[PDB]
């Protein structure tokens, strides 16, 4: 199949900015590139057909260009309703294929996360499992590094992260990192630490606790 | 106005079968080429199958990943297109859109999507554990909602009276095949001795409802 490479995966736009994103086909596709918008919880919506032709009812700030392999979608001054994912699609030859998408997000000033650590509850421990939760609250941008250390041993493969959608009011993200161990493994160690690296922190922040102490 | 309306999604075990349906209106249905396109976080948007108009023998076309397992059909008297799926795989999981393709170019109209979940996990309500506010300004507390299936759960705080500063995280699938999430909220430290904090968890697929009071750990 023809592969479409969209870049960047995440584009950050300040309100009022003129932005553009890219779609590159793995072989010649003529002018047969079409662009779609998909808002959160919505369906794809056709915006631009054949590289540069705008659909009726689509606002004039959208325009497309390109031919051959490299294509561009532009929004001349983004509005808040343009915050969405955008996909390209080729119809040059069968089967038709889609790019992986560019997410348009709100750009704001840097905000450091507020970091909190939560030991496993006594109730959960009685069930045979221990979940340790590290919370990064209301930060920007979305890139953050969270490392677990257990009695100074860096952990790998036993945690999962989850990130909220960008907040509609302050444009920040929040993130959870959850370390899961068996009760026996949890009780083998004392010091549980979450270390958080983020552009907004002048030095990485560590939150930690001693097992069973309070 | 053009409308495409899908139905039939749901939960099925691997090896299983399921039929999706879509009803169209607002255009001359029998002239047009109807498609199924699916979407997942791992593979993005993928064309699945097409059935063209009766005027050209209503030819069917399938993605290689579903050929021989899926069958697309249409009933022009009902303005309906169908997708019969068989030998379902976990990687068939996703949102399935009915879509019109304009004679081999754009997908110019889309439905609302219907969700297919292929999994061997059994339906199960969550366990809810407190994330107690740290004994060491602003305090954070929450509830851990662990080991439920399938999606979704809803979480409120104090029966909906508490909404500011709540973050209910997206669920993550565990290697067990069950989901887990946390819901957290930041509140003034001074309010910990005067205000109770209770998360209300509802998991409709298992008829589970749980209220968990979250307090400082003694």
């Amino acid at each position: 199949d023809i592969l479409l490479t969209q870049s960047p995966a995440i584009l950050s736009v300040s309100p009022g900015e003129r932005v553009s994103f890219s779609c590159r086909a793995s072989q010649f596709v003529g002018s047969s590139i079409h662009w779609y918008q998909q808002r959160t919880n919505g369906s794809p919506r056709l915006l631009i057909k054949y590289a540069s032709e705008s659909m009726s009812g689509i606002p004039s700030r959208f325009s497309g260009s390109g031919s051959g392999t490299d294509f561009t979608l532009s929004i001349n001054t983004v509005e808040s309703e343009d915050i969405a994912d955008y996909y390209c699609q080729q119809s040059h030859s069968w089967p038709f294929t889609f790019g992986s998408g560019t997410n348009l997000e709100v750009k704001r000033t840097v905000a450091a996360p507020s970091v909190f650590i939560f030991p496993p509850s006594d109730e959960q421990l009685k069930s045979g499992t221990a979940s340790v939760v590290c919370l990064l609250n209301n930060f920007y941008p979305r890139e953050a590094k969270v490392q677990w250390k257990v009695d100074n041993a860096l952990q790998s493969g036993n945690s999962q992260e989850s990130v909220t959608e960008q907040d509609s009011k302050d444009s920040t993200y929040s993130l959870s990192s959850t370390l899961t161990l068996s009760k026996a493994d949890y009780e083998k160690h004392k010091v549980y630490a979450c270390e958080v690296t983020h552009q907004g922190l002048s030095s990485p922040v560590t939150k930690s606790f001693n097992r069973g102490e309070c | 106005e053009v409308k495409l309306e899908e139905s039939g999604g749901g939960l099925v075990q691997p090896g299983g079968s399921m039929k999706l349906s879509c009803v169209a209106s607002g255009f001359i249905f029998s002239n047009h080429w109807m498609n199924w396109v699916r979407q997942s976080p791992e593979k993005g948007l993928e064309w699945v199958a097409e059935i063209r108009s009766k005027s050209i023998n209503s030819a069917t076309h399938y993605a290689e990943s579903v050929k021989g397992r899926f069958t697309i059909s249409r009933d022009d008297s009902k303005s309906a297109v169908y997708l019969q799926m068989t030998d379902l795989r976990t990687e068939d999981t996703g949102v399935y859109y009915c879509s019109r393709n304009y004679y081999g170019s754009t997908y110019d109209y889309w439905g609302q999507g219907t969700t297919l979940t292929v999994s061997s996990a059994s339906t199960k309500g969550p366990s809810v554990f407190p994330l107690a506010p740290s004994s060491k300004g602003t305090a954070a507390l929450g509830c851990l909602v662990k080991d439920y299936f399938p999606e979704p759960v809803t979480v409120s705080w104090n029966s909906g009276a508490l909404t500011s500063g709540v973050h209910t995280f997206p669920a993550v699938l565990q290697s067990s095949g069950l989901y887990s999430l946390s819901s957290v909220v930041t509140v003034p430290s001074s309010s910990l001795g005067t205000q109770t904090y209770i998360c209300n968890v509802n998991h409709k697929p298992s008829n589970t409802k749980v209220d968990k009071k979250v307090e400082p750990k003694s």
